[PDB]
RNA sequence: ACGAAUCUCUUUGCCUUUUGGCUUAGAUCAAGUGUAGUAUCUGUUCUUU
RNA sequence: GUAUGUCUAAAGUUAUGCUCUUAUUUACUAACAA
């Protein structure tokens, strides 16, 4: 509907704050996080970041006062919101396809690697440069991870199509997913009871999953219709972005309904501070807002 | 009925779909280059895509015309039935 | 509960033996056998022989046939098998008509969902794990396109890894010409065609790379 | 009405995803549990359509 | 428990009707325990 040039170059990660959130978190292809406000007059304070590579999976601790960031070369950074100096992680084994703090508590730290393990990073932890645990029971590149919402458990999907339900430290899979099926973006509907962990697949539709057990994982109705190489979040319903053309609304009930024109790419979210307004991420500064 | 018959009567066909509506010798090089009209191969390219096309379509609904188990088997039955 | 076989010819059971008949034909009785939970392969056999075979016939015998019937009776006595075949009757059928003359639910179906299950399920294990291989292999080559797409969005240009080959004369088609077995030698001239396709080649490749 | 073209159906023709070896039918048909997973069951309630 | 088969092992190639909650079965599987 209304839009805002940000990025130039390609790729972005467009989220927005926690639950009470105002605030809209880029982070293009362009090597540069950047913040802009839900009110239209769009307010830019650039959180510039050392390392070269462009940066790739951005999102917020539960406190909203430092936000995670992943790129290629080997380095993730925490970014505190408005300040921008914080603590630093310039040395990996390769990049970290998708990293995401705890629900909880912002200072367990989740980060998922290209090489298949995965790292956990406290506050105090940070200080020493260790873990508390690693996982090492996905075999591929993970890209997808993502807690179940209480702060204990969580789930972690993978290039080789299985989804990983562990509790927060245990390092212990609770349930393995799967096989036929495929998996790319791992995100928990805003579900009234909060059973629910739905997840984006490769081949053009979008699961859904009990995720209270963590053991129940028996799909209701599938979403779909969404051509898909790009990503999905919900709130009744849920919208999802696809591959070639454009953007799909969804009744999370019935799985159907509008389909609104995205100019390509697809990154979409909801601010969830209101009912009704979304973010789309097109390549190359085309962020669309409803 | 042979390929012999099956030929000349598909033959008479396509002459009935025609029905509807030089020589220049290097030899030296042996190159017999018959410079022809290129609206005509293009009318013959776009027709005989087309015949193909009608038959490539005439098997597509006698495909979609409904004792087995599979797709393989149902066919299989049916070449016996025929018998 | 483990037990020794038995019992009586439930009419969806006689289906269930009919329907694997079909499938497996009259000499691989085990295999039937096992398709019924309650019922033996000899019990199987002897009833498809006895009473289910459709080359069978139980319609009443004419008085002619009765004559026959009896005569062989006096003459062959009580050896009903070669009488049967006689008469061209299943044995047991015979006799009773020779005499005449004289004077749960549940378990059903899971063997059925099982049943129906096994018969539409016809390919030895070997097949079902290469399909499986097949999919999984497919998911992960989407996978990876993902990946290599991604980096190209991000701006990184990665070729897409050879299969890692199997042998020093492996091949790779897209490298050169699979083995170029040349056309005919021409009689006519084909330069100008030759040109044509060649832009149409080169156009297309543009397209793709549009695309 | 004859000639032609386009479309649909029916009859036949074409088998058009239409069984790809051999052996002693190649051989032999069971006595299991709990723990877990997976699927499948069935019920079970309520929600709104 | 194996044959066997994949996987990893780091350096950037110069383009712009449904949801739900559960309890029960059955099957299969299981170098996991009995």
């Amino acid at each position: 509907i209304r839009n805002y040039p940000g990025h130039p170059e390609g790729t972005t990660a467009l989220k927005f704050l926690p639950k009470t959130g105002h605030l809209i978190l880029s982070g293009g292809n362009d090597h540069t996080i950047k913040i802009w406000d839900f009110y239209h007059d769009y307010e830019c304070l650039r959180d510039f970041q050392g390392h070269n590579k462009p940066i790739k999976a951005l999102r917020f601790t539960e406190d909203c006062q430092s936000f995670l960031s992943s790129s290629f070369d080997r380095s993730v950074k925490i970014w505190d919101t408005e300040t921008g100096k914080v603590k630093t992680r310039l040395h990996l084994n390769s990049t970290p396809a998708d990293v995401e703090s705890r629900p909880t508590n912002p200072h367990e730290f989740i980060v998922g690697l290209s090489n298949s393990k995965i790292l956990h990073y406290d506050d105090r932890v940070s200080e020493n440069q260790g873990l508390v645990q690693t996982y090492d029971h996905h075999l591929s590149s993970i890209l997808a991870l993502k807690y179940f919402p209480d702060g204990s458990k969580f789930i972690s999907s993978s290039e080789d199509k299985t989804v990983r339900i562990w509790e927060n430290q245990i390092n212990v899979p609770i349930k393995q997913i799967s096989d036929t099926a495929q998996h790319s973006m791992p995100f928990l509907n805003v579900h009234p009871s909060q059973n629910y962990f739905c997840a984006q697949s490769m081949d053009n539709r979008i699961y859904s999953f009990s995720l209270k057990p963590k053991y129940k994982r028996h799909p209701k109705k599938i979403f779909k219709g969404h051509s898909s190489a790009g990503y999905g979040i919900s709130l009744r319903y849920i919208c999802s972005g696809d591959s070639k053309s454009r953007l799909f609304t969804w009744d999370w009930n019935t799985s159907r309904l509008l389909n609104n024109i995205n100019k390509p790419i697809t990154q979409v979210d909801w601010h969830p501070q209101e009912t009704s307004k979304v973010i789309c991420s097109g390549a190359a500064g085309k962020i669309y807002v409803c | 009925i042979s390929y012999d018959q099956l030929a000349k009567l598909s033959y008479e066909k396509t002459l009935r779909n025609l029905a509807t509506q030089k020589v220049q010798k290097d030899t030296k090089t042996g190159k017999i280059t018959i410079a022809d009209d290129d609206k005509l191969v293009n009318k013959l390219a776009v027709s005989l895509q087309s015949e193909s096309k009608k038959r490539y379509e005439a098997r597509k609904r006698q495909m979609q015309n409904a004792s087995f188990i599979n797709d393989k088997n149902k066919q299989f039955n049916e070449k016996l039935s025929r018998e | 509960p483990i037990y020794v076989k038995g019992g009586v010819w439930t009419n969806v059971e006689d289906q269930i033996l009919k329907a694997a008949v079909q499938k497996y034909g009259t000499h691989q009785w085990s295999k039937v056998a096992s398709l019924l939970q309650k019922k033996t392969a000899r019990q199987s056999e002897l009833r498809w022989n006895e009473y289910l075979n459709p080359k069978l016939n139980f319609t009443e015998f004419s008085k002619e046939e009765d004559a026959q019937l009896l005569d062989l009776a006096r003459e062959l006595p009580n050896q009903w098998r070669t009488i049967a075949d006689m008469m061209a009757r299943p044995a047991q059928v015979c006799v009773e008509r020779y005499n005449r003359l004289l004077e749960l639910e549940d378990e059903e179906k899971e063997m059925l969902a099982e049943a129906r299950a096994r018969l539409l399920n016809t390919q030895g294990k070997k097949a079902t794990r290469k399909i499986r291989e097949r999919m999984l292999e497919e998911s992960k080559r989407i996978a990876e396109l993902q990946k290599r797409r991604e980096l190209k969005q991000a701006g990184i240009n990665v070729a897409i890894k050879k299969p890692k080959k199997k042998y020093g004369t492996d091949i790779d088609y897209n490298e050169d010409i699979v083995y170029e077995q040349a056309p005919m030698p021409g009689i006519y001239d084909t330069s100008t065609e030759d040109r044509q396709i060649k832009k149409k080649f080169e156009q297309f490749e543009r397209k793709v790379n549009r695309k």
